[PDB]
Formats: structure tokens, C-alpha cells, sequence
DNA sequence: CGTAAGATCACGCGCGATATCAGAATCCCGGTGCCGAGGCCGCTCAATTGGTCGTAGACAGCTCTAGCACCGCTTAAACGCACGTACGCGCTGTCC
DNA sequence: GCGCGTACGTGCGTTTAAGCGGTGCTAGAGCTGTCTACGACCAATTGAGCGGCCTCGGCACCGGGATTCTGATATCGCGCGTGATCTTACG
């Protein structure tokens, strides 16, 4: 899955920010991996839908 | 011109949200780390990898609270996070008594 | 010391957390929850220190401390 | 009873079990609901509401880190 | 006997006095099925957990050891059962 | 014839969507450097094999105890309806 | 803060399956005696992963150009309000 992800961003090498992509938008490895946070991972984009201009 | 209060908010959540850089600048985040562990022994030394984790892991705790707090916020109505969003939040998750 | 973490700083933290609007007291309150995660962070830390004799903070206590909070880390040799 | 050995059943079937465990069930059960109400209520109470409503208990279990 | 329905045994009283026992004064209505949707996902992983203990005992009978163990598993660990 | 009420057209004003400028955002691309990535060579140090021992584990059989099932009995608990009242939702004014 | 609609509480009535007890059947759980397979270890052997040291490039950077996006404004459109003209009724 990273390597997808790395894929998408146009990339060669996998760097952490991939990886916690590939976790994050997984369910059932998100779930595994649901008490650890990756170092250079970020987060996922997500905005909240009432903060969203009209 | 200007913009409309409330735009540049969103463009830099999007900013920030796409990146994975630190955003705590690393000498002030290093002098309360060594502040804080003086209270506990004194002449102590840090590996720079670990002052480097601990800003992960509390920038990364950081970032989760205020997602709770946001949660909580839109809950209340409001857009705008306020104290009593983080105390309920840290109070659900345990953490606070 | 512990407001060399600048408002602005905390701002950023929060954008990347999905806020839009924010409070003053807020970072306040937020120096306060990174004062006491710190503080417990740390204190596991040079406990492990500690029994190693050494004085030096490593990062493998930092991890060992995280992973006891249930707070587990990765990137630094787990 | 009766829902623990349906919800068991479909796990797998033919099982059979000790009423003390039944009852173990029961308890961390009971507790489990009771500390999710009082959660609830304090989200209730922060949205300046008095009655509990669903979406309290959903706010609830997202901020507790249940799914 | 095929079993059907049993989460609805979990009757609407029931429901409210829990809620009173959370501190809870006004219950809106569609409380309760939501309270039934989290109570059968509690029990379904609890279960599933004590079950799979079980298996891996050989034991055709659920032991309350088999549940002590599965709710330690979930960080819900209980006391007045053994262990 | 002459005045008063109603319908329809012409004209004017108010609210909403959608064509235009314009400064800031974002993307793409030519050209360069680099520190990290990757492969090769040494070297320790680790994985494997001949063969031994007690040990764990498997199996079989004897004992039986709580598990299950059903019947009768009793009654606390569960469900339907009048209503009105506190609670929820929505509009509005203010100023933080 | 004000106003309006209403979800649901108490209470009553009725209805029912939830607990006790009483009997009866029995499943697999539990505890002895047999028998056997295998993992630690020593010798001795062999070979693979780690590190040092070379090499090379995916991507950041720079700079520039090209493509998009809010904010402001104005026109078309629709709907509401008023006066002129045609119609009908009464005097």
C-alpha cells in the first residue's frame, strides 16, 4: 500500500509520510496500528463539512 | 484587497495538513524539555533523537487532542474551540480527572 | 521557557488538527496539557535512565516511556 | 442469556458455558454502558442540552477512540 | 432452539435504569437502539475473544477464566472472578 | 354624460444568479548539486549437522458433577393510552 | 430572549414471561497409569549478514512562465409596487 501511495504522489522511494498514508486510510491496518504514531507521518487531509465556507 | 475572515484558515489547514514537518521551532521546545527534566534530577543530557521523539510524540498528541476539541466544538454549535471543548474531551478520553 | 511555545505555534498545531477558529485561553490551556504530558513523558524517561545508570537521556527511554503511556512511537529504533 | 448464547452461536456453534462466566459478562457489560451514559451526559451537558441523544453517544465513542 | 431477536430482550426499562445508574434524567427516544447497537458490538468482541480462548483450550464449555482473559484483552480487566 | 371600482399594460425599485477584472495561489518545467541509496569486498559471528538425555506431551480409561431440560407455580415486569408541560427548535438583537 | 410545536412523564389499566422449586437425564470435565516424540547441548562444520568503502541519482532548489481561485462589480432575470388605459357598475 505505501508503495501505491508513493505511486500517487509521484515518487521513488517510500518516505514515512507515505506509510501513514497507506495506515491511515487503510481500515484494518489504521485499526492495528491504533495506538502508534508515526514520526513524519502527518495526518490525513480532512476537513470538517460547518467549517467549510458557503 | 482582503480576505474574508475565516478563508486563509482553510487554506492553511489545507497547507499544513498536506505537509509532515515539526511546527514547534526546535530551540525553545528544547529548553523546556531540559527545564522540565531538570525538576526531576539534576546534570542531565539528551540525545538530540530523543528531544527529536519527544516533539513527535507531542506535537502528534497535540494535533489528536485539538481534532477531539474540534469534534467537540462542532458538537456545541460553534466553530471555535474553546477551553471548556478541551477539558470535555481530555475528560472523556481519561486523561483529566 | 514554557511559553517560548508561541501562540502562533500552537495555532499551526491546531491548523494541522482541522481548527478554524480560536480562542485565547486556548493556548494557555494547551501550554498546560503539554506541560503535564511532558512532565509524565519525561519522568518515565529518566526512570529508565535512572536504573541504567547513566546520564544521559537516550531516545530508546524515550520510547520505552511512550510505549508505557500507551502512546507507542515509531522512527527511533523501537 | 439468551443474546450472549445467540451472538456465541454464530461465533460458533454448540457451545455451552459456566453461569459464573455468564454472569462475568453481565457485569463488565453493565459497567462498560454505565460509564458510556455518564460520558454521554457530560456531552449532553455540553451542548447545553438535558436529554441524551444519539448522536451524544456517537461523539462519545469517537473521542473514547472506539469504532 | 434457534435463537432470533434477543437483542430486543434488552427492553426499554432496563435501558433506562442503566441510564439512571449513568447519571442520565431525560432519555430521548431513539436512545435505545443506538444503546442496543453498541451493547451487541461490546458483547460480539468480548465473545469473540473468550470464544477464541476456548478453541485454543479444546473446551466445549466457556469458562469465566475464557472471559476474565478476553476483557483483560480489551484493557477492561474485572475484578471478583478469579485471575 | 360623469364618477367609482377592477383588470391589464407600462414603468420603476428590490433581491438573486451570473458575466467580467484583479492580486494572490498553485502548478509545471529548464538546469544544477547533493547526500542517500546501492553494490562490492572482508570479516566475524551465526546457522546447521552427527548424535545423546530427560522431559513434555499424548493417549486411554475410570469417576460424576454440575449442565441441561421440563413442569408447575407465583408475580414483578412489560406494554398501551390521556395529557400537558417542560424541553427542543427556530427567529431576532447585541456586542464581544 | 421570545414564541410555538411536541416527547414523554405519571398514572392507570392490562397483560406476560421472569424467578423458585421440584424432578429427571447426562456431557464432558477431571484425575490416574502407559507410552513415545522431541528440544537443549557439545563438537565440528560451514557460510551469511554487517560494515567500510566506493559509486551515482531523485529530488530540492532556483527562476520563470502558465494556469486557478475569491473578492468586487454590473447585467439579466424575476417579483413587487404605482400610474395610465380599458372595462364595468352606479348615479
Amino acid at each position: 500500500l505505501a508503495g501505491n501511495a508513493a505511486r500517487d504522489n509521484k515518487k521513488t522511494r517510500i518516505i514515512p509520510r507515505h506509510l501513514q498514508l497507506a495506515v491511515r486510510n487503510d481500515e484494518e491496518l489504521n485499526k492495528l496500528l491504533g495506538r502508534v504514531t508515526i514520526a513524519q507521518g502527518g495526518v490525513l487531509p480532512n476537513i470538517q463539512s460547518v467549517l467549510l465556507p458557503k | 484587497h482582503r480576505y474574508r475572515p475565516g478563508t486563509v484558515a482553510l487554506r492553511e489547514i489545507r497547507r499544513y495538513q498536506k505537509s509532515t514537518e515539526l511546527l514547534i521551532r526546535k530551540l525553545p521546545f528544547q529548553r523546556l524539555v531540559r527545564e522540565i527534566a531538570q525538576d526531576f534530577k539534576t546534570d542531565l543530557r539528551f540525545q538530540s533523537s530523543a528531544v527529536m521523539a519527544l516533539q513527535e510524540a507531542s506535537e502528534a498528541y497535540l494535533v489528536a487532542l485539538f481534532e477531539d476539541t474540534n469534534l467537540c466544538a462542532i458538537h456545541a454549535k460553534r466553530v471555535t474551540i474553546m477551553p471548556k471543548d478541551i477539558q470535555l474531551a481530555r475528560r472523556i478520553r481519561g486523561e483529566r480527572a | 521557557n514554557i511559553q517560548g511555545i508561541t501562540k502562533p505555534a500552537i495555532r499551526r498545531l491546531a491548523r494541522r488538527g482541522g481548527v478554524k477558529r480560536i480562542s485565547g485561553l486556548i493556548y494557555e490551556e494547551t501550554r498546560g496539557v503539554l506541560k503535564v504530558f511532558l512532565e509524565n513523558v519525561i519522568r518515565d524517561a529518566v526512570t529508565y535512565t535512572e536504573h541504567a545508570k547513566r546520564k544521559t537521556v537516550t531516545a530508546m527511554d524515550v520510547v520505552y516511556a511512550l510505549k508505557r503511556q500507551g502512546r507507542t512511537l515509531y522512527g527511533f529504533g523501537g
